[PDB]
């Protein structure tokens, strides 16, 4: 039961940490981009 | 490119928040049942 | 037009997670008058 | 009213699956669109 | 311009709501510690 | 702890609903701009 939940939460968390770090980056370069 | 690439992005972040309030939903009905 | 209209899709995800999440915290506060 | 709360869940849960659904086909022709 | 501010508050929206997801994990971890 | 909690999610809450106004008044100018 929460064993399994909490591995889930942690799988889940780090994922959308580096999406989120990913993201950030390509919004940092669209913006430069846009002053070409 | 550039944006749609971002919305790929935003999109999978998206995503991978839905699986985790599906999970506090489990976690919720879980302990609702207990008390 | 598929850009723009991503945008908005990608915005009626959030605000509806956002639905969700406040969903999720009344459950919490449900359970947290009654657990203490 | 926790009855009242799952029927809410499940209906923001069916919107979210549906609109994600719209956002990765829309994803699909925007990146097709570029490339093609 | 107006797309690419766009998609800086639709991360925005969403680092936010990465937040209160992990304020509603540390409440169910919290209730489940004191429940089981 | 808990009364924390309870301040973190009204503070990110409020935060998100602002966002959200916000994202929501650049994509109606957003897609008045695509069609002029």
């Amino acid at each position: 039961s929460w064993e399994t939940w909490e591995r889930e939460i942690e799988n889940y968390t780090r994922q959308i940490y580096r999406i989120l770090e990913e993201s950030q980056e390509q919004q940092d370069r669209n913006e430069r981009d846009l002053l070409e | 490119s550039g944006i749609v690439q971002q919305q790929n992005n935003l999109l999978r972040a998206i995503e991978a928040q839905q699986h985790l309030l599906q999970l506090t939903v489990w976690g919720i009905k879980q302990l609702q049942a207990r008390i």
